[PDB]
Protein backbone atom coordinates (compact mmCIF):
# COMPACT_ATOMS: atom_id res chain seq x y z
CA UNK A 1 0.00 0.00 0.00
CA UNK A 2 1.08 3.60 -0.46
CA UNK A 3 2.15 4.68 3.03
CA UNK A 4 4.39 7.16 4.75
CA UNK A 5 7.21 5.51 6.65
CA UNK A 6 10.06 6.11 9.08
CA UNK A 7 12.55 3.22 9.38
CA UNK A 8 15.06 3.98 12.16
CA UNK A 9 15.24 7.64 11.14
CA UNK A 10 15.00 7.12 7.37
CA UNK A 11 11.77 8.77 6.23
CA UNK A 12 9.78 8.81 3.02
CA UNK A 13 6.61 7.96 1.13
CA UNK A 14 6.14 4.84 -0.94
CA UNK A 15 4.84 1.32 -1.38
CA UNK A 16 6.69 -1.37 0.58
CA UNK A 17 6.99 -4.81 -1.01
CA UNK A 18 8.94 -7.97 -0.31
CA UNK A 19 12.40 -7.62 -1.85
CA UNK A 20 14.71 -10.17 -3.46
CA UNK A 21 17.86 -8.16 -2.69
CA UNK A 22 20.33 -9.80 -0.30
CA UNK A 23 21.82 -7.23 2.06
CA UNK A 24 25.01 -7.89 3.96
CA UNK A 25 24.50 -8.46 7.72
CA UNK A 26 25.41 -4.84 8.59
CA UNK A 27 23.57 -3.00 5.80
CA UNK A 28 20.35 -1.19 6.79
CA UNK A 29 19.10 0.29 3.50
CA UNK A 30 20.01 0.51 -0.17
CA UNK A 31 20.20 3.09 -2.93
CA UNK A 32 20.03 2.87 -6.71
CA UNK A 33 22.43 4.23 -9.36
CA UNK A 34 21.40 7.87 -8.63
CA UNK A 35 21.72 7.65 -4.79
CA UNK A 36 17.97 7.60 -4.00
CA UNK A 37 16.86 5.11 -1.35
CA UNK A 38 15.03 2.13 -2.88
CA UNK A 39 15.18 -0.55 -0.18
CA UNK A 40 15.22 -0.80 3.61
CA UNK A 41 15.86 -3.41 6.28
CA UNK A 42 13.00 -3.60 8.77
CA UNK A 43 14.61 -2.87 12.18
CA UNK A 44 12.50 -5.54 13.97
CA UNK A 45 12.25 -8.48 11.54
CA UNK A 46 15.34 -7.85 9.34
CA UNK A 47 13.26 -8.50 6.22
CA UNK A 48 14.46 -6.58 3.17
CA UNK B 1 22.22 -2.18 -32.22
CA UNK B 2 20.87 0.91 -30.47
CA UNK B 3 20.33 0.28 -26.76
CA UNK B 4 18.82 2.33 -23.95
CA UNK B 5 20.71 3.66 -20.93
CA UNK B 6 17.70 5.03 -19.04
CA UNK B 7 18.41 4.09 -15.41
CA UNK B 8 14.77 3.94 -14.32
CA UNK B 9 11.96 1.39 -13.90
CA UNK B 10 10.25 0.06 -17.04
CA UNK B 11 6.57 -0.93 -17.14
CA UNK B 12 4.05 -1.39 -19.94
CA UNK B 13 2.35 1.91 -18.97
CA UNK B 14 11.80 4.74 -10.28
CA UNK B 15 8.96 4.52 -12.81
CA UNK B 16 9.19 8.34 -13.12
CA UNK B 17 12.41 9.01 -11.14
CA UNK B 18 11.52 11.81 -8.62
CA UNK B 19 8.98 13.92 -10.48
CA UNK B 20 10.60 13.36 -13.91
CA UNK B 21 8.20 11.96 -16.54
CA UNK B 22 9.21 10.59 -19.96
CA UNK B 23 6.54 10.91 -22.71
CA UNK B 24 6.13 8.53 -25.69
CA UNK B 25 6.42 9.78 -29.28
CA UNK B 26 3.25 10.50 -31.21
CA UNK B 27 4.29 8.19 -34.08
CA UNK B 28 5.16 4.68 -32.93
CA UNK B 29 8.02 2.65 -34.39
CA UNK B 30 5.53 0.65 -36.46
CA UNK B 31 4.03 3.86 -37.87
CA UNK B 32 7.48 5.19 -38.78
CA UNK B 33 8.24 1.84 -40.42
CA UNK B 34 5.00 2.23 -42.39
C1 LIG C 1 12.14 -8.16 18.74
O1 LIG C 1 12.76 -8.52 17.50
C2 LIG C 1 12.71 -9.94 17.28
C3 LIG C 1 13.49 -10.21 16.01
O2 LIG C 1 14.55 -9.28 15.84
C4 LIG C 1 11.26 -10.42 17.22
O3 LIG C 1 11.31 -11.84 17.17
C5 LIG C 1 10.39 -12.45 16.25
O4 LIG C 1 9.05 -11.92 16.33
C6 LIG C 1 8.12 -12.56 15.45
C7 LIG C 1 6.80 -11.85 15.62
O5 LIG C 1 6.65 -11.35 16.94
C8 LIG C 1 8.04 -14.05 15.79
O6 LIG C 1 7.15 -14.70 14.88
C9 LIG C 1 9.42 -14.67 15.68
O7 LIG C 1 9.38 -16.04 16.04
C10 LIG C 1 10.38 -13.93 16.60
N1 LIG C 1 11.71 -14.50 16.52
C11 LIG C 1 12.33 -15.10 17.55
C12 LIG C 1 13.71 -15.62 17.28
O8 LIG C 1 11.80 -15.22 18.65
C13 LIG C 1 10.52 -10.00 18.48
O9 LIG C 1 9.14 -10.35 18.38
C14 LIG C 1 10.66 -8.50 18.69
N2 LIG C 1 9.98 -8.09 19.91
C15 LIG C 1 9.04 -7.15 19.95
C16 LIG C 1 8.46 -6.86 21.30
O10 LIG C 1 8.66 -6.55 18.95
C1 LIG D 1 -2.44 -3.29 -15.60
O1 LIG D 1 -2.40 -4.05 -14.38
C2 LIG D 1 -3.06 -5.33 -14.47
C3 LIG D 1 -2.98 -5.96 -13.09
O2 LIG D 1 -3.71 -7.18 -13.04
C4 LIG D 1 -2.39 -6.17 -15.55
O3 LIG D 1 -3.07 -7.42 -15.67
C5 LIG D 1 -2.44 -5.42 -16.87
O4 LIG D 1 -1.77 -6.17 -17.88
C6 LIG D 1 -1.75 -4.07 -16.71
N1 LIG D 1 -1.78 -3.33 -17.96
C7 LIG D 1 -0.82 -2.48 -18.33
C8 LIG D 1 -1.02 -1.81 -19.66
O5 LIG D 1 0.15 -2.24 -17.62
Amino acid sequence: KCVNFNFNGLTGTGVLTKSNKKFLPFQQFGRDIVDTTDAVRDPQTLEI
Amino acid sequence: KVTLADAGFIKQYAQKFNGLTVLPPLLTDEMIAQ
